[PDB]
């Protein structure tokens, strides 16, 4: 079944695969942006993780005024890095 | 000693009890810990009361309001087979009503056809559904039902049956729907126990309620009043147990494909309407825990136990051109679900948990938890299907795209301090250089797979 | 460009958010999720 | 005109472009990367949407000297998160 | 010496020891 047009085809399209392999899936899975790494490299996640429990528990409870309050409180945390890492610091 | 067994019941009365003690503390630390957190919030407000600016009215001035202030304070004999033994022994003598109605589907799922069905139409809607230990009537009209039809089965199995002769069954070899196969009762060469299986436990089901002496206006509104209202309930949460048993339904479903079918290489559109059928019970079932309706999990449970044994039984094989016996991946089919049917009629008698959780996948935080979360979210289109039927069935204040970030906040949150807690697990040297050993069997397998797959 | 791109989306979707009024708390009704959540589910499934 | 080479061909194609899409297409606009959330949530863009138009008018204006002033205040603002914060606050 | 806190003894708190006190110093 061979000289399928072979004038620069399969190559063409097994290069391209190959390329968009490399570039998409594995590179960005492999290494991380500098932007990433303020965000990753938290020493110590235990107040941030209360913090969620504590917003699932009062949506639980059925509360719904304080959830919109800590929802806030949470993304003025993820905004300013500098209270992010104070509030971040170990122990 | 037949009287000796009243007497369990006041444990009975204090079992319950204690475990609406441990409701009552389940219920009082939340009723103090929101109000905790309320007074926290009250003190922020009050110690910066000259510095914020604009006052929150609408929700997207609520999402906005943080500020620094909030944040001005610190965050601060006797042996194990011997054991296994007796746990097995007491799982089986407390499971004998369960252990009967598996072995009536099964004999059920390998005698296919319309005389064996009451057994399991009677097993599934009367005596499993039934919350207060069901009367003995129920064990006894199984019983007559059981011997009429051994004794129905054994008389049509002679020989002198027009059905029963060799030129009948070659011509009648390769009609799914044939008089015999229809009613039940064909020459079955091989054997017939499950039968004799099924009312021999019955039998001793019997013996184990008479020696614990349980033996001896508008009734089905009476049968319903005692259904909704029992008198003796526990809490306990099955969710994802129906989770798992019909995520292997859906696997054994689609992975057997031409079973379903029959040439026979075109896939039938009639596969993919009931894929879409079985998808959409998967959300249905999804919503209905969600919401905690009682009642409609009751009618959904009917609807559908109704509708499969009438598909399976009767219009499958017309579809396939194959007898019901042949079609061993429908019939594991339907055992998988009639477990399923099982436990949910467990779940539907002893009532709904009034306490659910986020998910059950970040109770713990191990290994185990991580990969779960990991295949969990690799998997497309699972995440965002789960994301969207949260908050489609559930009552909160924030809208969807809200509702899609605070998802993925919790998730990168919950990888970081799971990712924490393994490294906390795993002690490493205080900067020792790293083993030759380690490095070599992380190092080798990447370049090979790289290698490989160039 | 994209740097006014930006800004410029922010600021109509700041406009519309204004121009339609949110309720005090209120957890969201029934109805608009039903027609936001049932469009989602659907399409996705058909996707699929 | 079925079997056209089928061992193990349409259902994987059919599986990977499955995977791409959900991976890259819906996924993408789907959710945000927490590294997003410190620019998307801004209560109120006038101030930097009136230093962009002036910005466009002083370049109008064949002014070019201020031009370059003010798009490194631009920079400098989208580069420091407290000046961000502190800039983009409510009335 | 007055302002850290804790003390690193494993691989992940000798990464994570990062604080304001050692860059308080004119680069040059």
């Amino acid at each position: 079944f061979l000289a399928k047009v072979f004038k620069g085809g399969v190559i063409a399209v097994y290069l391209s695969v190959i390329l968009v392999v490399g570039r998409g899936l594995v590179r960005g899975i492999f290494t991380t942006s500098p932007s990433t790494v303020m965000f990753t490299e938290l020493p110590n996640a235990d107040h941030l993780l209360k913090i969620c429990l504590d917003i699932y528990l009062v949506r639980e409870a059925k509360d719904f005024m304080l959830e919109q309050d800590l929802f806030a409180k949470l993304i003025f945390l993820f905004r300013s890095p500098a209270t992010l890492i104070e509030w971040t610091r170990m122990s | 000693a037949n009287r000796g067994a009243v007497l369990k019941n006041q444990l009975i009365e204090k079992e319950m009890k204690e475990q609406n003690e441990q409701q009552k503390a389940k219920f009082n630390d939340i009723r103090r810990r929101t109000e905790a957190i309320r007074e926290r919030y009250q003190k922020q407000i009050e110690r910066g009361a000259a510095e914020r600016d604009f006052e929150p009215v609408t929700y997207g001035h609520a999402k906005r309001a943080g500020d620094y202030y909030m944040f001005k304070y610190d965050p601060e004999q006797k042996s194990s087979a011997t054991r296994l033994l007796n746990a097995v022994v007491n799982c089986i003598g407390a499971h004998t009503d369960i252990l009967c109605y598996f072995f009536a589907i099964m004999t059920q799922v390998m005698t296919g056809g319309l005389i064996t069905l009451p057994l399991p139409l009677m097993s599934l809607f009367w005596g499993n559904l039934s919350n207060p230990r069901p009367s003995k009537f129920f064990w006894v009209t199984m019983i007559t039902y059981t011997e009429c039809v051994i004794v129905i089965k054994f008389v049509c199995q002679f020989a002198f049956m027009p059905y029963n002769s060799i030129t009948w069954r070659t011509e009648h070899q390769m009609d799914p729907m044939s008089l015999d196969k229809l009613f039940g009762v064909s020459q079955r060469d091989s054997f017939a126990l499950w039968d004799i299986v099924l009312l021999f436990s019955l039998f001793f089901h019997r013996y184990m309620l008479r020696k614990l002496g349980l033996w001896k206006s508008g009734p089905i509104g009476r049968f319903i009043h005692q259904l909704f209202h029992p008198k003796f309930r526990y809490i306990r949460d099955l969710y994802p147990i129906m989770f798992g048993i019909d995520v292997i339904c859906f696997l054994i479903m689609t992975f057997g494909y031409s079973a379903f079918g029959e040439k026979a290489s075109r896939i039938p559109v009639t596969l993919v309407v009931m894929l879409v059928g079985m998808t959409l019970a998967i959300i249905i079932d999804r919503a209905l825990y969600l919401r905690k309706s009682v009642v409609g999990k009751l009618i959904y449970q009917v609807l559908m136990i109704a509708f499969l044994h009438i598909w399976v039984f009767l219009v499958l094989p017309n579809m396939t051109r194959r007898s019901a016996i042949s079609n061993h991946v429908a019939q594991a089919l339907y055992v998988i679900k009639s477990c399923y049917f099982l436990v949910s009629a467990w779940q539907i008698r002893n009532g709904y948990p009034e306490l659910c959780i986020g998910n059950l996948l970040t109770h713990s935080y191990g290994m185990t938890n991580m990969i779960a979360f990991k295949v969990f979210m690799n998997i497309p289109f699972l995440f965002e299907l789960r994301t969207a039927i949260d908050w489609t069935w559930t009552d909160t204040s924030m809208p969807l795209f809200d509702f899609f970030n605070m998802e993925n906040f919790y998730a990168h949150i919950f990888n970081i301090k799971c990712a924490r807690q393994f490294e906390a697990a795993y002690p490493a040297p205080r900067g020792i250089p790293k083993g030759k050993l380690v490095k070599y069997m992380m190092g080798f397998p990447i370049i090979i797979g790289v290698v490989i797959f160039i």
